[PDB]
RNA sequence: AGAGGGCGUGAAACCGUUAAGAGGUAAACGGGUGGGGUCCGCGCAGUCCGCCCGGUUCAACCCGGCGGCGGGUCCGGCCGUGUCGGCGGGUCCCCCGACCGGCGACCGGCCGCCGCCGGGCGCAUUUCCACCGCGGCGGUGCGCCGCGACCGGCUCCGGGAC
RNA sequence: GACGUCGGCUACCCACCCGACCCGUCUUGAAACACGGACCAAGGAGUCUAACACGUGCGCGAGUCGGGGGCUCGCACGAAA
RNA sequence: GGGAGCCCGCCCCCGGAGCCCCGCGGACGCUACGCCGCGACGAGUAGGAGGGCCGCUGCGGUGAGCCUUGAAGCCUAGGGC
């Protein structure tokens, strides 16, 4: 809505907020980004550090399928499965330790971050780290990698 | 002629909400008469924060509101939040409290009334405790927004830990002069 | 509920009346026509109108029956008095202060009553 | 014999000249509304003696006698009979004005149903 | 779970029927006029032509 | 119920009049041993002056402890030390009255700002006129006139000082709770000095205004009062 | 002008269906519709049902 | 045609004439008055009203009818919130009984009250019109004014006493 | 005091006393022997798209979303919903 | 509640105590985005912010709105805010 915009209470100001001593000239440090190195490089270097440079090895034929490797925290862990599922944990008086498939969920790494509650649990995943391992044998689980 | 200067005579806090739905402004001014007449000062606070925007009454999680209910001597007390109730899915073991809050997000509603605590609006606060005796005032991390970590020291200045403004993290876009040792230097 | 009813109605009613800095509600049931919470007859649950009798002389007194709302065709009912300019202010008196029915309104029924029996008398010369 | 006010306290007022604007008489292209100057040398824009002067706060006029009619009410615009009978609770502090697009058949309605209800109008006898 | 009365339905000549209905849900919603007005708003003008 | 509760109003507003006669013959009581002091301090100091002129010595008058000092020039082109000396004199309308307590510090910070301020010693008619006709307390940040013992009560009871006497008493016998009596009296708004002034922009040695004029305050007082 | 001006405006779903059950709660209320101008006196239940 | 063939409405710059005023420091402008015109609002006094008090019927009080208000023994049922019971059909429904929030979600009777209508109530009560009281109260006076006392803030004057 | 008398602050004209240099702009400095300007009418200059950052309001909330597509209308209101 | 005081009992309710406080109900005041009381303060270019019942055009609702017994527009030494 121009109605509420500042240029309605401009009206009637010569200069339109834009001072009458240094005028609105077309453009008066240059176009874009203009001068990183020179008459702007105090800007660049106090809120772009690294803009300029070169560093690393180049990739050519990039595939970010081949890089595609969700991760889950055992922080939440349980949350893939239905809460019944947990509701029958430490009961039955057996040990069931239901499995849980982190692929089915679309999660190829499980990470360890996390407290994971005194359950037994079956998990299965392409990767594990050895945080979440050390984890789930101290829980009483068992890790299954799956291909 | 008398030397004062006027730059810091008009006092920049909120008189009112900025929203202009009405079930607030009940709120209000029911808490406003609340606390011009009761001495009390849990209603001006309540009041204070009645008056704020969203970004000023961030959401209160479900496992945060349990743990500081989990301290010593504060049991059996209402919870009270001028934010959000959200529901958190990394804890189990939920315990029954009893909570006053505008907003309750569905999950974590249904996980309190399943427990068997108590959810209660402000008003049936007034009629419960209309001077707030035995409740414990709570908020949210005011500072859990992304915005915080731009904040504060520039980047690019010696001992300095602040997120830049990157259009997209990666190799090549920066970690370069300025950055690094072998390209001309770091900070 | 009477407040949240007014917060909707209190600026976008289609009986206010702006310009030339007086507020005016011409909804029925509102003595002194003044767009005040107090002096609402749609969103009170008790309310009293007095207006002048369709037939010329005496007043007509109105008052919400309170028993159930939603039914407009029999949320009112209509009372018409025609006496000799003192017993008709006691009638509303009393229909208003000893029945406890919205005592706010009684002064101001009272005195819209005796404008009303003035106004329908010979006007001057 | 009118219909007096209710109070009829004396009106003071702190100014009833027009403002006119700077170098309003000089050219016709200027018009006498009001225009804040804002030259960089400007005798008006920074008081200079004896200058026009420019409206301010301080000429603000006394809130009892603000909008006060000579003879002690405040105008109030009407349309029709349905409008006039809203004055109906306000006859001694407030008089009815007749719209002008109002045609000459239905004024002498409204003027006699003022004349019923007791409300003064400003322009009783204007068309006829 | 708001308190909802039962609504009498009325005949093609009004006379009110044995039938009645109790009152849904939905009329015990909140009222938001500044959300109606948001939504309306937005809303109206999704039917207007270029120019 | 109704009889017993109407007693007891009656009784409760019985006892607070017994309660504000009480503090009145309190007051009254003040005022007259406050007006013994003055008497016996006054004879005093002619004593030991005929005392010490009776033989071949001399009296030695104590250094005042209490002085009035008036601004007596405006707001511009002041300097920043200057400025800074005069707001923390409260000081800071032109024609404005204030009571300095003198010490080593204050008679330094006075002779900061001598062209400023013309200051003296001040008597005892000149505090209670002061005090009586142009006296304003702050109370709540607000300038409130002192029409009434109670607004002195409420504010200095704790150093016992609940009526004018008390506050006249402790400017012109400056006492231990001086400071929090002088800071409740609000800066006083003297008017111009009545018949003209001779010289501003000059010491009062050299036959101006500005500097220590410390008997001849009093006429200012007066012609600005 | 231009063709390619942003013409259309975007409303989420949940605030659609929020202000049209606020509507549809706000059908009821006779003062509400009183307000809205609609000559309602004499209709025998503002819910006003039929066969 | 006060629409007359580039003809609906017909502004300003500019021009002619008529009426009035004025005119040797170019004209013009701001503040304050005065004089003259233009009409406006009175008035053939405008002394302005609105209450209380003095000098043709019904209120008071009864009978009948109608409608409404509030109440509790919850008097009875519905309605309705939380728990307990019958598992009777994770979330969504049925029956009685108990407690409690009996919450404006409704009735049928009881009590008290209010208003209206119809009958009485014939005249020290009751109510309209007009007057002589300016008697008590409130806002005002058509315009020009004057006087008294009280207060607030100032400029002075005359005395006495330390 | 009331049939040629009243009230009309503002506007019509005139007179008197005091004040009073032509506006806009560059400029440390403008009444300037600095520039633009006979007068009047109409038009006339901070917009739109996209990308960001912050603040504010709303809905949902560890989730959120409608891009595009599909099912209902023959388009009056609809190329909507 | 008991024991008692400078023969016992009452020592009562506002549908009436009649009021400078009435805890029994409460404006002429309550468009609570409303109303009311205290104090201090008031310069302004560049620039920033707020309020406009300031003004123009068109659209959705609303004034049982206005109008050939006269709309817009235009002129006015008329009355005002
Ligand atoms: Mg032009
Ligand atoms: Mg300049
Ligand atoms: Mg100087
Ligand atoms: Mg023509
Ligand atoms: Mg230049
Ligand atoms: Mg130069
Ligand atoms: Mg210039
Ligand atoms: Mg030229
Ligand atoms: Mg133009």
């Amino acid at each position: 809505p121009s109605r509420l915009r500042k240029t309605r209470k401009l009206r009637g100001h010569v200069s339109h907020g834009h001072g009458r001593i240094g005028k609105h000239r077309k453009h008066p440090g240059g176009r874009g980004n203009a001068g990183g190195m020179h008459h702007h490089r105090i800007n660049f270097d106090k809120y772009h550090p690294g803009y300029f440079g070169k560093v690393g090895m180049r990739h050519y034929h990039l595939k970010r399928n081949q890089s595609f490797c969700p991760t889950v925290n055992l922080d939440k862990l349980w949350t893939l499965v239905s809460e019944q599922t947990r509701v029958n944990a430490a009961k039955n008086k057996t040990g069931a330790a239901p499995i849980i498939d982190v692929v089915r969920s679309g999660y190829y790494k499980v990470l360890g971050k996390g407290k994971l509650p005194k359950q037994p649990v079956i998990v299965k995943a392409k990767f594990f780290s050895r945080r979440a391992e050390e984890k789930i044998k101290g829980v009483g689980g068992a890790c299954v990698l799956v291909a | 002629g008398v030397d004062i200067r006027h730059n810091k005579d008009r006092k920049v806090r909120r008189k009112e909400p900025k929203s202009q739905d009405i079930y607030l402004r009940l709120l209000v001014k029911l808490y406003r008469f609340l606390a011009r007449r009761t001495n009390s000062t849990f209603n001006q606070v309540v009041l204070k924060r009645l008056f704020m925007s969203r970004t000023n009454r961030p959401p209160l999680s479900l496992s945060r509101m349990i743990r500081k209910m989990k301290l010593p001597g504060r049991e059996g007390k209402t919870a009270v939040v001028v934010g959000t109730i959200t529901d958190d899915v990394r804890v189990q073991e939920v315990p029954k409290l009893k909570v006053c809050a505008l907003r309750v997000s569905s999950r974590a509603r249904s996980r309190i009334l399943k427990a068997g605590g108590k959810i209660l609006t402000f008003d049936q606060l007034a009629l419960d405790s209309p001077k707030g005796c035995g409740t414990v005032l709570l908020s949210g991390p005011r500072k859990g927004r992304e915005v915080y970590r731009h904040f504060g020291k520039a980047p690019g200045t010696p001992h300095s830990h602040t997120k830049p403004y990157v259009r997209s993290k990666g190799r090549k876009f920066e970690r370069a002069r300025g950055r690094r040792a072998s390209r001309g230097y770091k900070n | 509920s009477a407040h949240l009813q007014w917060m909707v109605v209190r600026n976008c009613s289609s009986f206010l009346i702006k310009r030339n800095k007086q507020t005016y509600s011409t909804e029925p049931n509102n003595l002194k026509a003044r767009n005040s919470f107090r002096y609402n007859g749609l969103i009170h649950r008790k309310t009293v109108g007095v207006e002048p009798a369709a037939d010329g002389k005496g007043v007509v007194v109105v008052m919400k029956r309170r028993s159930g709302q939603r039914k407009p065709a029999t949320s009112y009912v209509r009372t018409t008095i025609n006496k000799n300019a003192r017993a008709t202010l006691s009638s509303i008196r009393h229909m208003i202060r000893k029945n406890k029915y919205h005592p706010d309104l009684r002064m101001a029924a009272i005195r819209r009553a005796s404008a009303i029996l003035r106004s329908q008398k010979p006007v001057m010369v | 014999a009118a219909l007096r006010p209710l109070v009829k306290p004396k009106i003071v007022k702190k100014r009833t000249k027009k403002f006119i604007r700077h170098q309003s008489d000089r050219y016709v292209k200027i018009k006498r509304n009001w225009r804040k100057p804002r030259g960089i040398d400007n005798r008006v824009r920074r008081r200079f003696k004896g200058q026009i002067l420019m409206p301010n706060i301080g000429y603000g006029s006394n809130k009892k006698t603000k909008h006060m009619l000579p003879s002690g009410f405040r105008k109030f615009l009407v349309h029709n009979v349905k409008e006039l009978e809203v004055l109906l609770m306000c006859n001694k502090s407030y008089c009815a004005e007749i719209a002008h697009n109002v045609s000459s058949k239905n004024r002498k309605a409204i003027v006699e149903r003022a004349a019923q209800l007791a409300i003064r109008v400003t322009n009783p006898n204007a068309r006829l | 779970a708001c308190a909802r009365p039962l609504i009498s339905v009325y005949s093609e000549k009004g006379e009110s029927s044995g039938k009645n209905v109790t009152l849904p849900a939905v009329f015990k919603a909140p009222i938001r006029p500044d959300i109606v007005n948001f939504v309306h708003t937005n809303l109206r003008k999704n039917n207007r032509q270029p120019y | 119920n109704f009889a017993e509760l109407k007693i007891k109003r009656l009784r409760k507003k019985f006892a607070q009049k017994m309660l504000r006669k009480a503090r009145r013959k309190l007051i009254y009581e003040k005022a007259k041993h406050y007006h013994k002091e003055y008497r016996q301090m006054y004879r005093t100091e002619i004593r030991m002056a005929r005392m010490a002129r009776k033989a071949g010595n001399f009296y030695v008058p104590a250094e005042p402890k209490l002085a009035f000092v008036i601004r007596i020039r405006g707001i511009n082109g002041v300097s920043p030390k200057v400025r800074k000396v005069l707001q923390l004199l409260r000081l800071r309308q032109i024609f404005n009255g204030t009571f300095v307590k003198l010490n080593k510090a204050s008679i330094n910070m006075l002779r900061i700002v001598e062209p400023y301020i013309a200051w003296g010693y001040p008597n005892l008619k000149s505090v209670n006129e002061l005090i009586y006709k142009r006296g304003y307390g702050k109370i709540n940040k607000k300038r409130i006139a002192l029409t009434d013992n109670a607004l002195i009560a409420r504010s200095l009871g704790k150093y016992g000082i609940i009526c004018m006497e008390d506050l006249i008493h402790e400017i012109y016998t400056v006492g231990k709770r001086f400071k929090e009596a002088n800071n409740f009296l609000w800066p006083f708004k003297l008017s111009s000095p009545r018949g003209g002034m001779k010289k501003k922009t000059t010491h009062f040695v050299e036959g101006e205004d500005a500097g220590n004029r410390e008997d001849q305050i009093n006429r200012l007082i007066r012609r600005m009062n | 002008t231009k063709t390619w001006r942003r013409w259309h405006r975007r409303v989420n779903t949940t605030q659609k269906r929020y202000a049209i059950c606020s509507a549809l709660a706000a059908s009821a209320l006779p003062a509400l519709v009183m307000s809205k101008g609609h000559r309602i006196e004499e209709v025998p239940e503002l819910p006003l049902v039929v066969e």
